[PDB]
């Protein structure tokens, strides 16, 4: 962690980890780990991102996320389309912003 | 001396007495030359007036010349108000431009008014903004003259350039670019001056691209480029950091512009050459066009000059050409061009890089002197000049002192980081390489505690801590951002801790996140850490890190390569160790394989042996067989050793912490052989005998020959003695010129040289038999000891035994106690300002001045406070020395009451208060 | 010049040969103009990293 | 005499200042073993063996 440069990639191994024992809040931890390490964000990084604010219900967590994919002007992937249909079911937070 | 010149007054004082007070020499001479009593070897102050005049012809020969320059650029740029009207008429003229239009000009309020033109322009030569027609170009030219008018300028082809380049200094190139074509479009021509008023915004932003458009612009609306366009050319290139084409610029000036060079021209290209990195010759080439521009162009170097070429001497370590940059500085004072900031910089500078903290000191006394406030970039300075001592520290001198070089390193930090603490007690902006300056302080520090002495390891890490303290905390305390140099120190201390990934971390994290370009030391860094690192492949790396610096500039040495092979040659050893560990591992695993199958209990019974005996061949015949060795013997206890002892593979289990066997330090050595059955008598490096000591041994070994000679002999004919005969291979000339060799190392120990030798059973037992008989009931080990212990009657015990050196302590003196003998040892004192030594010292009226500080301030304070009469000062100098051989006794002599009153009237002041 | 330049077979020393040039002129310009050998990222990075 | 450069110098005259206490009280004692120590071996009998 400390020594090496690691990678998107890198940290996307350790969020496959903590979300395969249901811990979805603690991956959230891993990409704020990931911000501050300076690694930028990769599409599959927002993929497995937004499906761990679906079980932790974190839709301020997800609201970061989504308006940095829009400014960042990445393609959206098939199971990050259903993760923010989701919250934006639930929390209503895109039809009160007009984020779509 | 670094004494301060409060301190310098004092000692001023205290020299003279009451004379200084009192009339002058020329008062004295006057006096003598009016009472009669002159003496005739006196000259005679006859004429007044004619003495004022050759003592102002003598004054006139060092009496500087005014370098200072009325700039108009910079005065209208101090004014405001001007400079927001011209804003405001350069943002008018670019959103929308005027008509050039007839009558009804007024339809708009973007030009209002205040209070045939094309051919009347084109028959009698006037421009067309000189011409009123009532129009929207007119209003615009009036409003704009009108702002001219108040910011000193006279709206003409001068007036517009100094307007042009005000506004390209300060940003602002599409306002002044639209107020450049308002002017040319208005009859004012497009001049090489207003072209190069434009080129300003270009060269102070640093954009090539720009300048070279500007230049062909300029080119194809057919005006020639003179010099002041190459000249913003060339610091358009110097401000882009391409240096070598300011030189191209000034070669193709020369060759196709014809175009003869000014002063500035030499002011720029030693100013490029300065910082020019692209051939090792940038040294040479400055020195020969200093020449070149003194002795044939018949240019006289004015500060610039002699600022460009000091800036560029002061780089160089040689002595040479530090005393080329002390002899131009002395040429700079001696020709009426007084010193300034710059010009003690360039000397810090020059000074710091050889590790001279005196001369640094004595800069940074000299330059509060004469009322030169010291800078921040000084004391920068002056802690490289003290990482520099560090670095160049001779430290076998102190490995055959045996003294350990620690507290020197705990001075220098503890006296740099009294440093920090002095600028932040003034209230100074906290720069960037002041705390670049103390991280490579500390990380110079670790790095030369990891190579002297490497079995402290607490000391690399305080060392370690202070620096990571440093680089974690102190830049973001003073809200700065980290540069290639802080990232360059610090990856040169993770190089030397070998930490490979944390280095190539930071590395690529300054490369790809900052976009910072490292420069050549943070090059050398990373391809030395590769090298001397032993792993696979480090070699493939370096040569990466090689074509990195190839392929970006970055200048390739010969003495990198040099050194490239000198550190791969060196690192072989590393290498062949993690080459030989891994053969180690190998062999261990078959060992614990082979020692659970269980082949070595039937390879350990011997019928081969068994079978065919020692006695009995193949056939049935008998054959010789060698006699047994006595067991007493060395060889038969080594084979007694070889075989009974454990393995070769159950030493170690586990391996060294970085690729390397286990057997390297002496702990794991003396485990192996407690293992072996082994007590070795060298536990530790300091019960090693260390032949490098040597001084007399290989110096006889050199020229005559081995002393010893039986100190490599096999059987007894590897010996090397002198003949039998006699004759020059004799023993008597080899004697003799061994006592030759003895005589000059003896010759060099009276000289100060060498220590003094102990005393030798040689040399007691011819000595005087009352010398013996003192030694032997002393116990004195060096004739030192002995003149101890007979000029010291009172320290030694009764039994005439000698006491050591702690029980015995001399009598400190009072005269120790002074102002001047009190900033001698405090090594903080050069780089204390004036007010914090008069607030240390007294923090009363006497040392307050009421704003310009200097001895002769206080002199002339004190003159005045002696005849008043509050001040009172002792007739006759109260500090003497050099006259008689006591003189110290005659000082103190004349320092009791003084002292003792110091000493007692602040109890005496404190018993008034009626505690 | 410096005299080990003079008399040493060394192959840096054939930059000592030739007049100085500039840098942005020796180098390829990019997509805006001219521009340090130093500044685009492929040049400055080495490629085992 | 408070200030903070003169911390080695008072260490030194402590030490001065101790040796001399030590060097007085040495010659003093040495004075009484030289002119009453004497008389010890001279002593008699009873005073020694009492």
């Amino acid at each position: 962690s400390g020594k090496l440069k690691l990678d998107s990639i890198c940290y996307l191994a350790l969020i496959k980890a903590k979300m395969s024992r249901g811990g979805y809040a603690e991956a959230l931890a891993v990409g704020r780990e990931q911000d501050a390490d300076g690694v930028p964000f990769l599409p599959h990084t927002y993929t497995h991102l937004l499906e761990a604010a679906e079980v932790a219900d974190d839709g301020e967590m997800a609201l970061e996320l989504a308006r940095r994919m829009s400014s960042e002007q990445w393609p959206v992937s098939d199971r990050g389309r259903e993760a923010l249909k989701k919250l934006s079911t639930r929390h209503h937070w895109e039809e009160v912003a007009e984020y779509k | 001396k670094a004494l301060s010149p409060y301190a310098q007054a004092l000692r001023h004082v205290a020299l003279r007495g009451a004379t200084a007070f009192g009339p002058g020499a020329k008062e004295m001479e006057l006096d003598m030359l009016r009472k009669g009593t002159l003496p005739a070897d006196y000259r005679p102050p006859v004429q007044g007036r004619w003495d004022d005049t050759i003592e102002r012809w003598a004054y006139a020969w060092q009496f500087p010349a005014e370098e200072e320059q009325d700039d108009i650029t910079k005065s209208v740029e101090r004014n405001a108000s001007g400079m927001q009207a011209l804003l405001e008429i350069g943002n008018k003229l670019l959103r929308s431009p005027p008509s050039p239009e007839p009558l009804s000009g007024k339809a708009s309020k973007l030009y209002p008014p205040v209070g045939r033109a094309e051919e009347l322009s084109a028959k009698y030569n006037v421009p067309m903004a000189y011409i009123d027609d009532s129009s929207e170009a007119s209003n615009a030219s009036k409003s704009l003259a009108l702002v001219m008018e108040d910011v000193g300028l006279e709206f003409t082809e001068d007036g517009l350039t100094v307007v042009i380049s005000a506004l390209s200094r300060q940003g602002y190139g599409t306002i002044g670019r639209a107020i450049f074509d308002f002017a040319s479009a208005m009859g004012l021509g497009p001049s090489a001056e207003m072209y190069r008023a434009l080129m300003k915004y270009a060269s102070r932003r640093g954009d090539v691209n720009e300048s070279m458009a500007l230049i062909e612009e300029m080119k194809g609306n057919g005006i020639t480029p003179r010099i002041g366009n190459w000249h913003e050319l060339m610091y358009t290139f110097y401000k882009a950091k391409d240096y070598p084409a300011v030189s191209q610029i000034v070669d193709n000036m020369k060759m196709y512009a014809n175009i003869e060079p000014n002063e500035v021209t030499f002011v720029l290209q030693l100013k490029a050459l300065a910082k020019d990195n692209s051939q090792l010759n940038s040294l040479p080439e400055a020195i020969q066009l200093f020449d070149q521009m003194e002795n044939v162009y018949g240019f006289i170097a004015s500060r610039p000059h002699y600022d460009a070429m000091m800036f560029h001497l002061s780089q160089s370590p040689r002595p040479e050409m530090r005393l080329r940059c002390e002899e131009l500085a002395h040429k700079m004072e001696l020709m009426g061009i007084v010193w300034n900031a710059n010009t003690y910089l360039n000397l810090i500078r020059s000074a710091q890089v050889v590790g001279d903290v005196a001369a640094v000191e004595k800069y940074l006394s000299r330059m509060r002197e004469e009322g030169i406030p010291a800078s921040i970039g000084h004391l920068t300075w002056a802690v490289q000049a003290h990482v520099q001592s560090m670095i160049r520290i001779d430290y076998d001198a102190l490995k055959e002192k045996d003294e350990s070089p620690l507290p020197t390193w705990l001075e220098h930090l503890e006296t740099c980081f009294g440093i920090y603490e002095l600028v932040v007690r003034r209230g100074w902006v906290m720069q960037l390489p002041f705390v670049n300056a103390l991280l490579r302080l500390t990380c110079q520090a670790t790095i030369l505690s990891m190579e002297r002495t490497p079995d402290e390891a607490e000391t690399i890490g305080r060392f370690e801590e202070q620096a990571n303290k440093i680089w974690n905390h102190t830049f973001d305390e003073w809200q700065l951002q980290k540069d290639v140099y802080s990232y360059e120190c610090y990856i040169a201390l993770l190089a030397h801790q070998q930490r490979i990934d944390e280095a190539e971390k930071l590395f690529q994290e300054m490369i790809l996140k900052k976009d910072l370009s490292p420069s050549r030391r943070t090059y050398h860094c990373m391809i030395f850490m590769h090298l001397s690192s032993g792993e696979e492949g480090g070699t493939a790396r370096a040569l990466r890190y090689l074509e990195a610096m190839e392929r970006a500039g970055i200048q390739v040495r010969p003495s990198l390569l040099k050194k490239i092979v000198r550190v791969n040659n060196a690192a072989g050893y590393k290498r062949d160790m993690k080459r030989r560990a891994r053969r180690i591992m190998q062999a261990r695993e078959e060992y614990l394989a082979r020692k659970e199958e269980g082949v070595s209990f039937g390879e350990g019974g011997k019928e081969g042996a068994s079978n065919q005996r020692a006695d009995v061949d193949a056939e049935g015949n008998s054959i010789l067989e060698p006699l047994a060795v006595s067991p007493t013997s060395t060889l038969a206890w080594w084979e007694k050793w070889k075989r009974e002892t454990v393995s070769k593979h159950e030493l170690f289990t586990e391996e060294g912490a970085d690729g390397t066997p286990k057997g390297e330090t002496f702990e794991e050595k003396n485990e192996a052989l407690r293992m072996m059955g082994i007590t070795s008598s060298f536990q530790t490096k300091d019960l090693v005998p260390q032949p490098d000591r040597q001084k007399l041994l290989p110096l006889i070994r050199r020229e005559e020959g081995e002393i010893a000679g039986s100190l490599w002999a096999m059987d007894g004919g590897e010996l090397s003695y002198p003949k039998d005969g006699g004759g020059p291979q004799g023993w008597g000339v080899r004697l003799w010129r061994e006592r030759q060799l003895v005589k000059r190392e003896y010759q060099k120990v009276l000289d100060g040289y060498r220590p003094v030798p102990q005393l030798s059973t040689l040399g007691n037992s011819v000595r005087t038999a009352g010398d013996q008989l003192d030694i032997e009931r002393s116990g004195a080990q060096t004739p030192g000891e002995l003149s101890d212990y007979r000029n010291f009657p009172d320290n030694r015990f009764d039994g005439g035994q000698l006491k050591p050196e702690s029980e015995a302590a001399p009598a400190v003196p009072f005269s120790a106690e002074l102002v001047w003998q009190g900033e001698a040892n405090d090594k903080l004192s050069p780089y204390k300002s004036d007010e914090e030594i008069a607030l240390e010292n007294d923090n009363t009226f006497f040392s307050s001045l009421s704003t310009r500080r200097s001895k002769f301030d206080y002199l002339e304070k004190w003159r005045d406070m002696y005849r008043h009469g509050t001040l009172e000062v002792p007739e006759g100098p109260t500090l003497n020395f050099g006259r008689t051989p006591d003189d110290h006794k005659e000082t103190m002599a004349a320092l009791v009451r003084g002292w003792y009153q110091r000493n007692r009237k602040e109890p005496a002041s404190e018993e008034e208060l009626k505690r | 010049k410096v005299p080990h330049s003079l008399i040493y077979n060394i192959y840096p020393y054939l930059e000592e040969i030739r007049r100085r040039k500039g840098m942005m002129a020796m180098h390829p310009p990019g997509k805006d103009g001219l521009l340090m050998p130093d500044r685009v990222v492929d040049n400055r990075l080495p490629d085992h990293l | 005499p408070k200030d903070k450069r003169l911390e080695s110098l008072h260490e030194k005259r402590l030490r001065y200042l101790a040796h001399m206490q030590m060097e007085r009280q040495i010659r003093c004692v040495r004075e009484n073993a030289k002119l009453f120590d004497g008389v010890e071996n001279m002593p008699e009998a009873a005073q020694c063996r009492e």
